[PDB]
RNA sequence: CCCGGCGAGGGGAGUGAAAAAGAACCUGAAACCGUGUACGUACAAGCAGUGGGAGCACGCUUAGGCGUGUGACUGCGUACC
RNA sequence: GUAACGGGGCUAAACCAUGCACCGAAGCUGCGGCAGCGACGCUUAUGCGUUGUUGGGUAGGGGAGCGUUCUGUAAGCCUGCGAAGGUGUGCUGUGAGGCAUGCUGGAGGUAUCAGAAGUGCGAAUGCUGACAUAAGUAACGAUAAAGCGGGUGAAAAGCCC
């Protein structure tokens, strides 16, 4: 009962190497380095599912800041304003147009500054 | 339309053919044959007789004329290498590989 | 395997081969390691367990309606071609025929087909009874099988 | 036109013409989504509010796909200690298309 | 078909001339740096930056106004004996007024490559006299 | 035709497996056995 | 010195990029013969500015 | 029938079901060396990967940054045993 | 080579006194998906609803499945009306794996379900094969050297003369 071997594992190779295309050099054509690359890939990927959302959030706060200060007080008082004002959600994703033409929403910023009690 | 000339088991290595090959790369037949004869490397005579077969067999029975054809492909692959053991200082019994090339020229109208 | 008086390990203290005898299983041809083994792990079977499995399957062959028990399919002559026109007339083809009579005219007939087959009831076993589309037997075999099962 | 609303339990910024994916709904494909929990509309416009369930202001949408996702894999790993293990998950979703925004 | 996301197509620079006057070296310097990343107006995208093209034409001719000079004198390898040869803080003023202003905004930008992509948008020169302002940009006080 | 229809209860079957194989699976390091000494490295089938 | 890994095939292409030998351009005619030559140099078997050249 | 030196080696033409069967000829990975297209590389760098992406071909993206293949640029980030 | 804030920069943008804020983790939390199992309801051979702590994991214990070589139905059935083999992609499952399909391909293939094993390689300075690598880099065998016309020849400073 000889076994010839290397047909199931050959399919595991071709699956590793299929997922490892669009990668550089030996990663896209040799098993060993392909495997190495695949395990590092899916770990970074799974960091970045959550992590994109941390990184982006800075960019939402930094666009809102330049508007918010132009419409009165500065970002951290405005956010405490939104916390104090009733029937009103506090959030840091309220506007994408705090980037350019930042005179809009002045009335929401004055609602928070007044409400900052 | 298209014709292969090869020379297989030829006396070059591919490091030695590539110097000549990038000058004549996709470069039209007539201009490449002018550039080639002003290269006095051993590889450059080899590729000459092989370009001349490429152009000439096309003017019959697949086509006609020689001026209008272009060198669409120019390439080298590893032929079968002969291994020898070299006698050498201090009793060293090192490998020498006697490389050959398989040289392909392809011409077509293109 | 063609050496014991020769080690490929002969004062190792450099970067070298791990094998150290020329008959190793990790040699290209050397006699591999998990070899010369048995092809099943033990074989006996308890008598009550063997004889009681044959009772079980036998009840099921009646529960699947494979039995209708027909004695003597035999004719005047041992030719298959006569028996097979006999089996077509009884409307039971492709059947496991069990003889208890060892009649040469039946055993040497009904065999020229890939599913028409005749056997003797001797040295019964659980694997035989389950083969082929149905098992028809003769009443002579049913006596002679029942006493191996009881 | 740009807008913020509160749905499910997140707040989300969005434009007009936009196809977005959200947390699963009951609404089938080819039947209306409408959001009264819209927190403000802001497109060059001065506005008072941050208020939910506001009445006059709606974001109208539609379902464009209700599905289940293609198999993702998550790999859990620590070097040097011979630790490697793997799981899969899909998550169900709705895609909606924003064909709304009123103020 | 995706989530709302940012991209390099939505942000621009234009040209700004900073006529902010008589203003202290570092109090000039963090505001220019702030705008050379962009932050004073926005920052939206993770991969590129808001930015301005910045000419300084005013307030290029005052010292650090403190002690930073004497504990960070920017030594380099350049070949010596007995010691090491260095640039001095003192050299910088005598060979055009820019260099004091210049290593105040340089040092305010990130890493290697991004800090360089940002940096190449600043111009400063001799200051209050420099021809490299003929455009007449958007005027600005900070 | 009740042939190739055998199936018994759980725990009474090998189900085509041998162990000590893969470096992702968990069997890259030893399992069902220990480590170090003459107990589990080369052997153990010569200590009484 | 020795190395520390196997190098790249992108390197092999890079090191021979600035080495390969030059040529004159355009298929020549000559003032005194239908013979092609290397330009601004004696026609190898014919007339270029009177006389012929070469032996053996 | 073509090229060459008496040569080497290949094509065209014709054989055949097939020469993507041309003689090491079964179908044929992967190492192996080179061409051809698309897009890319000259303010430009590090486990070469992940997240974000101008742009270019093809998909009316339901143009609202998407599918597919690539990708100036860049946030983030230390191989496996 | 600053290099004892991580750096620019800050003679207040520091430090201290009173006090307030914000940003800041898969944490705490909401939306949506999902695993097994306690408690209670329906009430069961087979499960489901409410509710619930829960689901990072080596050493090491314990349980289950896959396919490869081969066996039984396979004695059947599918096959040049396009099989194995190669290759891209979609689908599917927790993973292995499985399944579909255009191109390729011109003879081979198959469950269910049980069962044997020379049973899957990426490591052993393991053994063997093809062949890559730094590199067109280094080496020019006592430096008994060479010249140049003709010729056998395709090709000649070095051969023959």
């Amino acid at each position: 009962a000889r076994v010839k071997r290397g047909v199931i594992a050959r399919a595991r190779h071709k699956k590793i190497l299929k997922q490892a295309k669009g990668y550089y050099g030996a990663r896209s054509r040799v098993y060993r380095v392909a495997f190495q690359a695949v395990i590092k890939a899916g770990q970074y990927a799974y960091r970045d599912r959550r992590q994109r959302k941390r990184q982006f959030r800075q960019l939402w706060i930094a666009r809102i800041n330049a508007a918010a200060r132009q419409n009165g007080i500065s970002y951290s008082k405005f956010i405490n304003g939104l916390k104090k004002a009733s029937v009103e959600i506090d959030r840091k994703i309220l506007a994408d147009i705090a980037v350019f033409d930042k005179v809009a929403f002045t009335a929401l910023v004055e609602k928070a500054k007044a409400a900052l009690a | 339309m298209e014709t292969i000339a090869k020379h297989r088991h030829a006396r070059s290595s591919a490091q030695k053919v590539r110097l000549v090959a990038d000058l004549i790369r996709g470069k039209k037949v007539s201009q490449a044959l002018d550039i080639l004869t002003y290269t006095n490397k051993k590889a450059a005579v080899l590729v000459k007789k092989v370009l001349e077969s490429a152009i000439a067999n096309a003017e019959h029975n697949d086509g006609a004329d020689i001026d209008d054809l272009k060198v669409t492909k120019i390439f080298v692959d590893e032929g079968p290498s002969m291994k020898r053991i070299m006698p050498r200082a201090k009793g060293r019994a090192d490998r020498i590989l006697k490389r050959t090339s398989h040289i392909t020229v392809v011409v077509s109208d293109r | 395997v063609t050496g014991s008086g020769k080690k490929p390990w002969r004062q190792k203290g450099t970067g070298r081969a791990r094998s150290g005898s020329i008959k190793s299983p990790i040699w290209r041809s050397g006699g591999v390691t998990f070899a010369a083994r048995p092809q099943d792990h033990s074989q006996k079977v308890n008598k009550k367990m063997y004889r009681g499995a044959l009772k079980s399957i036998l009840s099921e062959l009646v529960r699947q309606d494979r039995l209708i028990v027909v004695e003597k399919f035999s004719v005047e002559a041992p030719k298959t071609k006569l028996l097979a026109q006999k089996l077509k007339d009884m409307a039971l083809e492709d059947v496991l025929i069990i003889t208890g009579e060892l009649d040469e005219n039946l055993f040497l007939a009904a065999r020229n087909l890939h599913k028409v087959d005749v056997r003797d009831a001797t040295g019964i076993d659980p694997v035989s009874l389950i083969a082929f589309d149905k098992v028809v037997m003769t009443a002579d075999a049913v006596k002679q099988v029942e006493e191996m099962l009881a | 036109m740009y807008a913020v609303f509160q749905s499910g339990g997140k707040q989300h910024r969005v434009s007009e013409g936009q196809t977005v994916r959200l947390e699963k709904l009951d609404i089938a494909t080819g039947e209306t989504v409408e959001f009264a929990e819209v927190l403000m509309i802001a497109n060059g416009e001065e506005v008072k509010i941050g208020v939910p369930f506001v009445d006059g202001g709606v974001i109208k949408a539609e379902v464009v796909a209700h599905g289940r996702g293609e198999k993702v894999k998550i790999v859990k790993f620590r070097r040097r200690k011979h630790y490697r293990k793997q799981q899969g998950h899909r998550q169900w979703f709705t895609d909606v298309k924003i064909t709304g925004i009123s103020a | 078909m995706k989530t709302f996301t940012a991209k390099p197509e939505t942000v621009k620079r234009d040209w700004y001339v900073v006529d902010a006057t008589g203003k202290t070296l570092g109090r000039l310097a963090t505001e220019l740096a702030r705008r050379l990343r962009g932050k004073h107006k926005a920052e939206y995208t993770p991969h590129v930056d808001t930015g301005d093209y910045i000419i300084v034409l005013n307030a290029d001719k005052v010292a650090v106004t403190g002690n930073k000079r004497t504990d960070k004198v920017y030594y380099h390898h350049t070949g010596h004996i007995g010691g090491i040869k260095q640039a001095t803080f003192e050299e910088m003023i005598a060979r055009r007024p820019e260099r004091v202003i210049e290593i105040a905004v340089k040092g305010m930008l990130p890493k290697g490559p991004l800090g360089r992509a940002m940096f190449r948008k600043l111009k400063v020169y001799a200051g209050n006299e420099h021809n490299h302002a003929a455009q007449q940009p958007q005027v600005l006080d900070i | 035709m009740r042939l190739n229809t055998l199936s018994p209860a759980e725990g009474s079957k090998k189900a085509g497996k041998r162990l000590g194989r893969g470096i992702g699976s968990g069997l890259g390091k030893t399992g069902g056995r220990g480590h170090k000494g003459q107990k589990s490295r080369s052997g153990g089938g010569v200590r009484r | 010195a020795v190395q520390q890994n196997k190098p790249t095939r992108s390197k092999r292409g890079m090191r021979r990029s600035h080495d390969a030998l030059t040529a004159v351009t355009s298929l020549s005619v000559d003032k005194t013969s239908g013979e092609k030559h290397l330009r601004h140099h004696i026609t190898a078997d014919g007339y270029y500015r009177g006389r012929k050249v070469i032996a053996k």
